[PDB]
């Protein structure tokens, strides 16, 4: 049975953005792990603070580092997907309006 | 139920014996509470701009 | 009293045209206002305009006693300032005038 | 499909229902649980009013 | 305030009484109705229906709405022309009329 | 209708003093659950038709006066009596019993008043089978009639 | 239990109150997904859990994520895509 | 580093974000432009009371924090327990929050009078819109049939500006000219929705017989939020405010 | 006047016909 | 003498009259929906008429 | 369009029963009512004999 | 300070509420059908027959929902460890301990539940025999997916509107 | 008594105080208007109670006479301010009366 | 609620009557805040009776 077909241009743009985002997230996981390890090492050796506080700070530092690394692909895919979703929603609403 | 049971146990332990080393997690929680109280006092009696400048200077010195 | 608006100013340009058409003491203005209300949303349609005219016939018939064929046999459908709603023909003619004045 | 003459009165038609089955009209009307009470009230009011 | 009210009464009810005192050959009814309009259509006994909810309850308003339409049914009535419309719903709550103008008879509001 | 309202209230009082059997208690529980779900704990304005919204609210308003307000008065009266006791005991003004005891009294008196007037609330929802509220009302009525081996309107 | 009753559609049940007052103080934490740092922390934790599951997948009955499958990657990448706290 | 610089120095950061964010999010979700606008307005009205209450509570605290110290005369618990003072401040903030939420979200029924509609003396617009939405919202519990999907696909390119000139080709349309013209008029020109056709309804019932046996009603017409939400109130026959409008509704 | 009656019982609905 | 008796006596009387006398309703009627309503006390007897 | 109302004109019967034959006759474009709505409230002029003859000679449109 | 606190946010990152046309565009035919069926089953079960609803609910509870609830409960217990957090033989600070527990435990529950979903939802969608069979059976379309998305958003809005009033609401 | 239909409209007793009948819409409106007429006097009645109480308790020569040194009155718009209350009375009378008319 | 709105309160008293009854006027508000409740509630019942 026939079904609604999305725009090929939007599909290709989403494919490129999705590949970029998947690669960036795969790299950013290890980037964040390394950042957390480095922050924990620094805190445990040079900073006189509570162990729980040091662990929380290291986790936040790792998360921030990973987000900084992966932001570009995340934002690019987010905008591309938002535009594609808006276009598809408008087309479907126009088709089904009664 | 859990709160009542734990309060009873804590009261019994405190009234029975107190010279026993406690867990690191609980000690750290108490340390954090005391430091939080002191920091609240400092914030109440100091300006936000001054706090920010002092923290920035301390971070620069640490680096 | 029998129009669709609590005062003549709420009514659009059709009510103002009705006042201009008739004298200030002529109570046929109210019948013109009824024609305006009937013509709302109908004048801009070829079938709607006929429907509004039929609404005028029923409105005149319910207001006054009338016979079958009087409104069809009216000689002149035009209205002057000193025309009063004392007969079905005057009511029908006034109602038709309001429908013509109605724009939307 | 319609018989192309739906609504036409049959020739010699008589407005009688002597042998009609009323059970087919049951689903076309709805009666409330207090239909019996309403029936008596209707009879009582009409007798005492009219 | 009384002086202004009296002046308005004189303008509407005293001076116009003398305009016509004999039979008129041309447009006698039109000329008589001209002077009668200013006196019979005063807002003193015409205004109020727009704020009828101040004294008419929802169910009372509905009953009075049909009473008013029947009472002011005569087309030749300048007072009805100046009176506020009866084709409207109670501002607080309406129980009989769902939509204004959606009737089964051009005169009866129901 | 004031005569009818008085008669209904007196009938409920006599029935409560009389007591209830297994069948009557079971029927009352079904009515009480139906009223609470469809009236007390539901926004009446969310029904479809105006007729059922209006009558459902009338039942809800009637329930509020006959159960909620009455329970609050009785709960408050019990709380006030305890408040007077504690004031005399302590020779001062005490504020704790007012909230706590009032809530306890309301919880104690709400079930009894709801049981007393459960039938009236259920019957007021008989808008008609043409509406969702009436259809559910009729369904529960049939179940209650089956349980009680009688017929009711 | 009787999950059939819960599954059954009902006007009153659908239009009744589902979230009560007590749930708000116990569930307001879900709004932290608005923050990029919180989203990154959750992504890191999920990736670590996936790595652990994949490493322990050697035992029967446990299967880790496979990068070949498109659905797993799409879900893991678009979980927080387009999040907006101002729209219900 | 280039992307970090881009993020820092994007002019959008300096530009103040508008209310179009909700509309864009709703459009992405699936709502149409008008439906998105109505839903965004409803959400904004719902949240404005809470925002205003929070702001009022913050302002009241910033101004009259000294009242908490003053009340230590009658409640020394505040003086001897700062936790009590913090709880009191939080309670005041929550009280203002609740006041705002009640003002902007509570039913607060009022008259439908053009002389005061929209002045916020009564929450008439929001109450009516919420009630209509909740009452008339019923999710489509069907699966779009093959005929409906085909009609949706065929609708592509239609425009009400100019009616399409339908031309009958026997070798590709089949049937007879008159029957095909009648079918086309029913499908497109008449404006009748696909689900209103008798055969479509019969197929829907046959497909969803299981739900019918279970006792669930099948909604032929999908819910149209634009047919029940109207921030202007004209759909619900709410008289527009006199001083901001130059027209009247019969009601 | 404006609110001379001081209250309106809008709750009281139109009596519903119950004839069979 | 001045305030509390005169602002509450009539309302107390009307409330009691409804309690024990059904606001003076005449019974033996049919179909209360169609029957007229016997209004509670509305003329303030304490206030000089 | 919003302010358009029928104002109690041509308020003929609107069948609700699915199988009522009125629901189809009124739907028929070529259906003629016994009398036009405006004339339904106007006094009759034809004599009784003339009215009877017209009704006898009247023929259903179908 | 804004909606993210006093507005519902727990349904925006679970049960496939985030599935949109972007996933479907890149998905193949079978994957698109699986995603559409999963979204419809999670957000608008009414489109499914009662037997399918029961089966899908049981599978979801077994795999993702109840599992995440259990993991969140475990994390909440981890948070509760050490209770009371601060106390001594003089005072126990019951109110402070209760507040700390209220602030800490539900946060850990939410973290655990979100972790469970992020870890297992993709695997459940991709490699569930029941979901695959039901998706093949129903064979939803893009129009169905759009309708389901709109209906889910309307359902969330309706839930928020109904929960607006929870203390006093006579109705008139 | 037109049959069982009791058409009697008045059932006033020997010591009736109210209107003879309340079936007429005119009397219902008058009865409702009069009842609320008395309602809108809470502040005025309380005010007169206190001035009566004060004068009867302290203004006697025995308790606390006051040396009235004022020579002449200086009111200029107290009449306008006071006349709001009777003005409202006139508005209520006109509104209720006209609606019946 | 009266003289408070005026920044010349002596003028407010002089210009109205040159008499001072403010004490009784401002004390009467407390009594007037509750003296009307039985009348108001009975009127609500009476209004509903008229509506029925
Ligand atoms: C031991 C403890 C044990 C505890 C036990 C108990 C535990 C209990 C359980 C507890 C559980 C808790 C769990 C939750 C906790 C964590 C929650 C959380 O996520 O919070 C972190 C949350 C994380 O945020 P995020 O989601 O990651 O941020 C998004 C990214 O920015 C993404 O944004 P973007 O990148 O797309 O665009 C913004 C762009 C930057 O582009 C811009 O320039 C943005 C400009 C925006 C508009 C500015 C308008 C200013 C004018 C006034 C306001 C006008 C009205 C409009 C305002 C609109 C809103 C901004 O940002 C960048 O790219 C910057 C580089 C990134 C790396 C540096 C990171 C810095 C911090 C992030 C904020 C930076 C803001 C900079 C603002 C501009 C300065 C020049 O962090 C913050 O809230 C922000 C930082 C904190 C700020 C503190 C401010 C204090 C008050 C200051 C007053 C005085 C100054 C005021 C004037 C401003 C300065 C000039
Ligand atoms: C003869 C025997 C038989 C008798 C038969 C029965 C009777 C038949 C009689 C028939 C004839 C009738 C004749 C009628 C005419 C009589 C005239 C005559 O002789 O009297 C002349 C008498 C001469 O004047 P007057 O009464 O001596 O003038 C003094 C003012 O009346 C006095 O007022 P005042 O304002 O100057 O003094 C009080 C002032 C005292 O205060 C001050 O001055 C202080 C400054 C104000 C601020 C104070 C607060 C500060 C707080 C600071 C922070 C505290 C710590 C923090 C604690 C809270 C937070 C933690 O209070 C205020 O201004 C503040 C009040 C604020 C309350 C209002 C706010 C409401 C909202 C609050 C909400 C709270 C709850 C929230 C809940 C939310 C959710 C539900 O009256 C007239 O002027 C003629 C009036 C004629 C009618 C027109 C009425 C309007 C014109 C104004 C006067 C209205 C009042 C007086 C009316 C008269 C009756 C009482
Ligand atoms: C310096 C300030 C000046 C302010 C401007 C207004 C005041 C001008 C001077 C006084 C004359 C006011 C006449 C107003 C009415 C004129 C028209 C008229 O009579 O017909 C309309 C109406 C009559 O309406 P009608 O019923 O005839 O309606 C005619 C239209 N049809 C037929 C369709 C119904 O007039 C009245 O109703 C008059 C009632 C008598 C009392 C009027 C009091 C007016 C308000 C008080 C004004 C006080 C001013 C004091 C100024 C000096 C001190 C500051
Ligand atoms: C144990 C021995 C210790 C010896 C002592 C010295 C140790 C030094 C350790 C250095 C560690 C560096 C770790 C870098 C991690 C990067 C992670 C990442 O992805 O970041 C991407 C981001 C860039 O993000 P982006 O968005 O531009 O691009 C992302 C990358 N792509 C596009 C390819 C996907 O880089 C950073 O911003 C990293 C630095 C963050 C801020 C901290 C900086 C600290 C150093 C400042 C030195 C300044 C010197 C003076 C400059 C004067 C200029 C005029
Ligand atoms: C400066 C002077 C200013 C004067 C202002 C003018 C004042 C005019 C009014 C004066 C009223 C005087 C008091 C009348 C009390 C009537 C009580 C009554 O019968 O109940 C009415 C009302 C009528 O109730 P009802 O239920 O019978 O209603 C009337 C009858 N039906 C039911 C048919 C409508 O009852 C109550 O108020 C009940 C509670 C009464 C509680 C107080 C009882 C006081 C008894 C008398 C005083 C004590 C005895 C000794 C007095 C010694 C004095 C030195
Ligand atoms: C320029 C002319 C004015 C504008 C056009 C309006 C004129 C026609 C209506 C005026 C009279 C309205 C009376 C309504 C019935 C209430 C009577 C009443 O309470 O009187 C006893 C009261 C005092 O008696 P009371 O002490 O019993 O008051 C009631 C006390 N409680 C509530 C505790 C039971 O007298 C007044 O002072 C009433 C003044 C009128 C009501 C004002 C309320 C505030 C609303 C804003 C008013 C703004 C001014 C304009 C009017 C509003 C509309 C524009
Ligand atoms: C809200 O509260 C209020 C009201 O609501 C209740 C009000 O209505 C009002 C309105 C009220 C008013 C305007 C005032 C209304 C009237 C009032 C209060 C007074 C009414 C008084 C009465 C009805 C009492 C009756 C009067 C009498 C004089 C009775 C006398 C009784 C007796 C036993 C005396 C009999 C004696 C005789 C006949 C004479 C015999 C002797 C002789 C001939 C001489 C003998 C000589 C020798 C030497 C032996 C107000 C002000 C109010 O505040
Ligand atoms: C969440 C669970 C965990 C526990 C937290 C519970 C939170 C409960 C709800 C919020 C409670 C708010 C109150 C907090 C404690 C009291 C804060 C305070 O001191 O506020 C008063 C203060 C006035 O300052 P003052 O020292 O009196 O200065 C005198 C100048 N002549 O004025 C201020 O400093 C302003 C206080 C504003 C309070 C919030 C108002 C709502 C809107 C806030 C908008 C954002 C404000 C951001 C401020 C950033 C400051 C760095
Ligand atoms: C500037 C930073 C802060 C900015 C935000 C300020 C918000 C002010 C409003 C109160 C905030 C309380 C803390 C955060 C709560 C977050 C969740 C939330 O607000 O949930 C909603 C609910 C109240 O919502 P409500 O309007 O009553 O219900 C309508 C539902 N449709 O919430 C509640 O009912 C929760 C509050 C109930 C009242 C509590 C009063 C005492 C204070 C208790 C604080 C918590 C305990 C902290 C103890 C340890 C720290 C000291
Ligand atoms: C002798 C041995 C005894 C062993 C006893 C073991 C008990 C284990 C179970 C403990 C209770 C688990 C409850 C789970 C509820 C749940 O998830 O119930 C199910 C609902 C589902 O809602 P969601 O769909 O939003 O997840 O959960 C919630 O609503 C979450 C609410 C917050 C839960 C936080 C739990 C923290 C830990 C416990 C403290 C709770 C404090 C509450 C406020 C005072």
């Amino acid at each position: 049975a026939r079904d609604f077909e999305y725009n090929n241009q939007d599909v290709n743009q989403l494919n490129g953005a999705f590949i970029s985002l998947v690669e960036d997230e795969k790299i950013g996981f290890w980037v964040g792990v390394g950042g957390f390890a480095y922050s924990q090492f620094i805190m445990r050796k040079f900073v006189k603070s509570t162990n729980i506080f040091a662990s929380v700070t290291s986790l936040f530092a790792g998360a921030a580092l990973a987000n900084l690394y992966t932001h570009q692909s995340r934002a690019s895919y987010a905008r591309v997907a938002a535009r594609a979703n808006r276009n598809a929603s408008l087309a479907l609403n126009k088709l089904m309006e009664y | 139920f859990y709160s009542l049971f734990n309060f009873y146990l804590s009261r019994i332990k405190n009234k029975n014996n107190y010279l026993v080393r406690k867990h690191l997690y609980t000690t750290e929680l108490l340390i954090e509470l005391i430091l939080f109280k002191y920091k609240l006092i400092i914030l109440k009696f100091s300006s936000i701009k001054y706090i920010l400048n002092f923290n920035v200077r301390k971070f620069i010195l640490f680096n | 009293a029998q129009t669709a608006h609590q005062n003549r100013y709420q009514g659009g340009l059709c009510y103002a045209q009705c006042n201009e058409l008739f004298s200030f003491w002529n109570p046929s203005i109210q019948q013109c206002w009824k024609g305006c209300d009937f013509g709302v949303g109908r004048v801009n349609d070829p079938e709607g305009r006929i429907e509004a005219q039929q609404m005028c016939k029923r409105w005149a018939a319910e207001l006054y006693w009338t016979y079958k064929g009087e409104l069809d046999t009216i000689k002149d459908l035009r209205v002057h300032a000193d025309m009063y709603p004392t007969t079905p023909q005057n009511v029908y003619r006034a109602c038709l005038a309001g429908v013509r004045r109605q724009k939307f | 499909d319609l018989p192309a003459d739906y609504g036409k009165m049959p020739a010699g038609y008589n407005f009688l229902t002597r042998g009609k089955d009323w059970r087919e009209y049951d689903k076309d009307f709805i009666l409330r649980t207090d239909a019996v009470w309403e029936k008596f009230q209707l009879e009582h009011f009409f007798r005492n009013y009219m | 305030v009384c002086g202004i009210y009296v002046i308005h009464v004189i303008y509407n009810y005293m001076i116009p009484y003398y305009w016509v005192s004999t039979p008129l050959k041309n447009d006698e009814f039109t000329r008589l109705r001209m002077k009668d309009y200013i006196a019979s259509t005063v807002l003193e006994e015409v205004y109020g229906i727009s704020y009828a909810e101040w004294g008419w309850l929802p169910h009372d308003f509905a009953y009075n709405r049909m009473r008013g339409l029947a009472g002011y049914m005569h087309p030749d009535d300048p007072r009805a022309m100046c009176t506020s419309t009866f084709h409207r719903k109670h501002k607080y709550i309406e129980h009989e009329v769902e939509k204004v103008g959606d009737y089964h008879h051009m005169t009866y509001p129901k | 209708s004031c005569t009818t309202r008085r008669f209904i209230d007196e009938k409920e009082k006599l029935e409560y003093s009389r007591g209830y059997n297994q069948q009557e208690l079971e029927a009352s529980k079904l009515r009480k659950d139906f009223v609470k779900k469809y009236i007390v704990d539901f926004d009446t304005t969310l029904y479809k038709t105006q007729v059922e919204r209006d009558w459902a609210y009338i039942a809800k308003r009637e329930y509020r006066y006959e159960v909620q307000l009455k329970s609050i008065g009785y709960g408050g009266a019990l709380a006030n009596a305890v408040l007077l006791w504690r004031i005399y005991a302590n020779k001062k003004m005490v504020f704790w019993p007012i909230p706590i005891v009032g809530a306890l009294g309301y919880l104690y008196f709400q079930p009894v008043f709801f049981q007393k007037s459960n039938k009236r609330f259920f019957d007021m929802c008989n808008v008609g089978e043409e509406y969702y509220l009436g259809r559910e009302r009729n369904k529960i009525l049939r179940e209650c009639n089956k349980i009680l081996n009688v017929e009711d309107f | 239990s009787d999950p059939f009753k819960k599954v059954e559609r009902d006007y009153h049940n659908e239009r009744s109150v589902h979230k009560h007052f007590a749930s708000y103080p116990l569930k307001f934490w879900w709004g932290l997904n608005k923050f990029e740092t919180i989203q990154g922390i959750h992504s890191i934790l999920g990736n670590a859990a996936d790595l652990v599951v994949s490493t322990l997948s050697f035992i029967p009955g446990v299967q880790g994520r496979n990068n070949a499958s498109y659905i797993e990657n799409s879900i893991r990448v678009t979980r927080f895509r387009g999040f907006d706290d101002k729209t219900q | 580093v280039y992307h970090l610089f881009e993020r820092i120095c994007n002019p959008d950061n300096f530009k103040l974000s508008g209310e179009a964010a909700r509309v864009r999010t709703l459009i992405a979700a699936g709502f149409s432009k008008e439906e998105a606008e109505q839903v965004a307005w409803l959400q904004n009205h719902q949240v404005n009371g809470k925002i205003l209450g929070l702001f009022t509570g913050g302002f009241a605290l910033y101004c009259c924090n000294n009242y908490f110290h003053y009340f230590e005369r009658y409640f020394p618990r505040l003086r001897y327990q700062p936790f009590t003072k913090f709880l009191a401040q939080a309670a005041t903030v929550y009280f203002f929050f609740k006041i705002g939420d009640y003002y902007f979200t509570s039913r607060r029924y009022g008259s439908n009078d053009a002389r005061m509609n929209g002045l916020m003396y009564s929450n008439t617009y929001y109450s009516t819109n919420k009630e209509a939405l909740i009452q008339n919202f019923e999710p489509l519990n069907r699966k779009f049939t093959e005929e409906e999907v085909e009609q949706f696909l065929r609708n592509e390119g239609r425009s009400q500006e100019e009616k399409r000139n339908w031309i009958y080709n026997p070798h590709i349309h089949g049937s007879t000219e008159g029957e095909w013209k009648a079918d086309i008029h029913e499908k497109f020109d008449s404006g009748k929705a696909p689900w209103e056709r008798e055969h479509v309804k019969a197929k829907i019932l046959e497909t969803n017989k299981a739900k019918i046996d279970a006792g669930e009603e099948i909604q032929l017409k999908p819910f149209k939020t634009l047919n029940h939400l109207d921030k202007t109130g004209l759909l619900h026959r709410l008289h527009p405010f006199i001083w901001t409008n130059n027209w009247t509704l019969l009601g | 006047a404006l609110f001379f009656m001081a209250n309106t019982a809008i709750s009281v609905p139109s009596v519903l016909d119950t004839s069979p | 003498i001045v305030l509390t008796w005169g602002w509450s006596s009539f309302q107390i009387g009307g409330y009691n009259y409804e309690r024990f006398d059904d606001n003076g309703e005449r019974r033996n009627t049919l179909y209360w929906k169609l029957s007229p309503v016997e209004f509670p006390q509305s003329k303030l007897w304490n206030r000089p008429s | 369009a919003l302010n358009k109302r029928n104002w109690g004109y041509n308020a003929h019967y609107k069948p609700e029963l699915e199988r009522s034959m009125k629901k189809v006759l009124y739907a028929d474009p070529n259906y003629k009512f016994p009398i036009e709505w405006p004339e339904r409230y106007m006094a009759e002029t034809k004599t009784l004999e003339q009215v009877m003859d017209e009704e006898e000679n009247w023929e259903y449109y179908k | 300070v804004f909606e993210f606190l006093f507005y519902n946010q727990q349904h925006k990152t679970r049960n496939g509420y985030f599935i949109n046309h972007d996933n479907l565009m890149l998905a193949s035919l079978e994957e698109r059908k699986k995603l559409i069926f999963y979204f419809i089953a999670n957000q608008v079960p009414e489109k499914l027959d009662p037997v399918d609803r029961v089966k899908f609910n049981e599978e979801l509870s077994d795999n993702l929902s109840t599992k995440a609830r259990l993991i969140g409960s475990l994390t909440g217990l981890i948070g509760l460890v050490g209770f009371p957090y601060i106390s001594t033989r003089i005072y126990s600070r019951p109110v402070l301990n209760i507040g700390l527990s209220l602030l800490i435990c539900p946060f850990l529950y939410y973290v655990g539940n979100q972790l469970t979903y992020s870890v297992w939802e993709p695997k459940f969608i991709a490699n569930n025999n029941t979901v695959c069979e039901l998706s093949k059976k129903y064979n939803f379309t893009v129009f169905d997916f759009a309708q389901a998305k709109k209906e889910a958003h309307l359902k969330a809005l309706r839930t928020e509107l109904v929960s607006d009033n929870l203390l006093y609401s006579p109705g008139i | 008594m037109w049959g069982n239909l009791w058409t009697e409209a008045s059932y006033q007793l020997n010591f009736n105080i109210g209107f003879s009948s309340l079936r007429s819409d005119v009397l219902i409106h008058l009865a409702q208007w009069q009842y609320w007429w008395w309602f809108w006097f809470a502040l005025i009645w309380s005010f007169y109670y206190f001035i009566i109480l004060k004068v009867a308790r302290f203004r006697v020569l025995k308790m606390r006479p006051k040396i009235s040194t004022s020579y002449r009155p200086h009111g200029k718009w107290g009449d306008f301010l006071a006349c709001i209350i009777p003005l409202i009375w006139c508005i209520n009378i006109l509104t209720n009366s006209n609606l019946i008319l | 609620m009266g003289s408070v709105w005026f920044r010349n309160r002596y003028w407010w008293y002089r210009s109205l009557y040159d008499d001072y009854v403010a004490r009784e006027a401002k004390l009467a508000f407390g009594i007037a805040a509750f003296i009307w409740l039985p009348h108001y509630y009975w009127g609500i019942h009476l209004n509903r009776a008229f509506e029925v």
